[PDB]
């Protein structure tokens, strides 16, 4: 609510998905024609934004952590997703992500599945 | 830009530092030593105080003192000493150019944090201050959002819910015995062996033995007959006189404390049960992820063993059908820190500080609900 984030004013307003990498504690906009890459070394959030019939928005938050993410990237997805769900009225559920124990929910955002990737953006410590 | 500064004030150690850095730079004693008489020879006592582990050096001719008890301040002139001491000799900087974060424990009285508030923005002139909750900033360090941080160190053992990222304060629940009990407990244990530990060195002794050779037994009984039959648990402790000592099942006894505060002639819950009552006073939707979440912090949580019993104790007491999951990082003696350390470096929340605009216009009482 009080956070001025140029990322925080384009979050949850239509309907579809969206996905921000966390890079040295920043959230930072992952390219739309990338979205379901996933960088093992890396923390990311997932906003899932659907339409209700009511005209409300409902949300999803799913902050996705890579197996060789540090603590900063995996401590910042979490903050962040605090923030983006704070920021959004607390109108959305927020979902812990592991590597390898994703939830059958997240995967379905995914079509052609997940593309994991080995390495990632560097720790912000 | 600036780095913030993100100070935990433990009732025993104090860890300092700068946001962004993966570890605190400054990890010292709580203690405040004041010369009994002073004097002016070097050695003699010439500075009128002394912080840290300078204070603990001349306890010979000073007088420590420890302005937090459980986390909550008892002595203010001590603190801001304390404070003063952390930023310009242990961090070395002038506080009036950095925002600081400061940590404080659960239930601490709404006019502590005042009072704490008003120092930095009147007495150290911070430009931005924040106050965070120990146990939050430990989950956020572990990578969640939700679940259940057992929060032991020197002065107060605590299990705080969190939910989404707030704590549940119906449901926070401490258990009055900690570290210090732990190495008092440990001390007394020994004597029974047949020792003497009862100077400040020698009690630094087994506080030594205490973070070295203790550990939490799975089966408490298995343990204890297995100490009086092999002498296969035993292990030998060399002394400062260099004269070799060995301790038997002093070594689970002592951590066995947390788990029946019975032993230290204490009436109340253990870690274990504590944990299951604290879950228990929270919304049923939210039980099953804090049993698959609960967090350690600390340095009393350190005890090898205390995690694979935990998770012991706790499934015996969740629902067959839960997924009960214990979490105790290795650096959890930082975890407080290292969480604070994120949250303040974090683009996202350079608005959230308390700007020392703000404190002019509505003082001390506005760090309440700003740091919510
Ligand atoms: N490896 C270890 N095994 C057991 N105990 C340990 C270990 N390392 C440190 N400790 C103990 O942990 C305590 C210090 O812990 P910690 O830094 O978490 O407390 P604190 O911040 O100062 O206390 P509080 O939060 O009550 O204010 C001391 O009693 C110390 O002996
Ligand atoms: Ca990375
Ligand atoms: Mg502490």
């Amino acid at each position: 609510m009080v956070v001025e984030h140029p990322e925080f004013l384009k979050a949850g307003k239509e309907p579809g998905l969206q996905i921000w990498r966390v890079e040295k504690f920043d959230l930072v906009p992952v390219p739309t024609n990338l979205y379901g890459d996933f960088f093992t070394g890396d923390a990311y959030v997932i906003l899932k934004t659907v339409q209700l019939r009511n005209g409300n928005l409902q949300y999803d938050l799913h902050y996705w952590l890579g197996n060789e993410c540090s603590q900063d990237e995996s401590g910042a997805a979490a903050i962040f997703t605090v923030q983006l769900d704070d920021y959004l009225n607390g109108r959305a559920v927020q979902h812990r992500e592991v590597q390898g124990f994703e939830s059958a929910t997240f995967l379905g955002y995914f079509k052609s599945g997940l593309k994991y990737k080995k390495g990632g953006v560097a720790s912000g410590f | 830009e600036v780095a913030a500064l993100v100070i935990d004030n433990g009732s025993g150690m104090c860890k300092a530092g700068f946001a962004g850095d993966d570890a605190p730079r400054a990890v010292f004693p709580s203690i405040v030593g004041r010369p009994r008489h002073q004097g002016i020879m070097v050695g003699m006592g010439q500075k009128d105080s002394y912080v840290g582990d300078e204070a603990q050096s001349k306890r010979g001719i000073l007088t420590l003192r420890y302005p937090i008890e459980h986390g909550i301040v008892t002595n203010w002139d001590d603190m801001e000493k304390i404070w003063h001491h952390t930023f310009y000799n242990e961090l070395r900087v002038a506080p009036e150019e950095h925002p600081v974060l400061l940590t404080e424990a659960p239930m601490n009285p709404k006019s502590n944090r005042e009072k704490m508030t008003q120092i930095m923005f009147e007495t150290f002139n911070v430009p931005a201050f924040y106050v965070s909750i120990q146990a939050v900033l430990s989950l956020y360090s572990s990578g969640r959002t939700t679940g259940i941080v057992l929060d032991s160190g020197d002065g107060n053992t605590h299990v705080v819910p969190i939910y989404a990222g707030f704590s549940l304060p119906h449901a926070i629940l401490r258990i009055d015995l900690a570290g210090r009990d732990l190495t008092d407990y440990l001390m007394k244990i020994l004597s029974e062996r047949g020792y003497s530990f009862s100077t400040t060195a020698e009690r630094e002794i087994v506080r030594d033995i205490k973070e070295k050779l203790c550990y939490v037994a799975l089966d408490f009984e298995q343990e204890m007959q297995t100490a009086a039959q092999s002498s296969s648990i035993e292990k030998s402790y060399e002394l400062p006189d260099g004269q070799v000592i060995t301790i038997g099942n002093e070594r689970f006894r002592a951590p066995e404390a947390l788990f029946h505060p019975s032993v230290l002639g204490l009436e109340s819950a253990g870690i274990d049960q504590t944990t299951y009552n604290s879950i228990m006073k929270c919304d049923v939707d939210v039980r099953k992820e804090l049993y698959g979440n609960i967090v350690m912090s600390g340095g009393t949580t350190m005890f090898p063993g205390i995690a694979e019993r935990m998770q012991k104790e706790i499934t015996a007491l969740a629902p067959s059908s839960m997924k009960v999951k214990i979490i105790a990082p290795p650096e959890r003696k930082y975890s407080v820190w290292i969480g604070g350390s994120i949250l303040a470096s974090l683009t996202t929340f350079q608005q959230m500080w308390i700007s020392k605009q703000e404190y002019d216009e509505s003082g001390p009482s506005i760090v309440h609900h700003k740091c919510f």
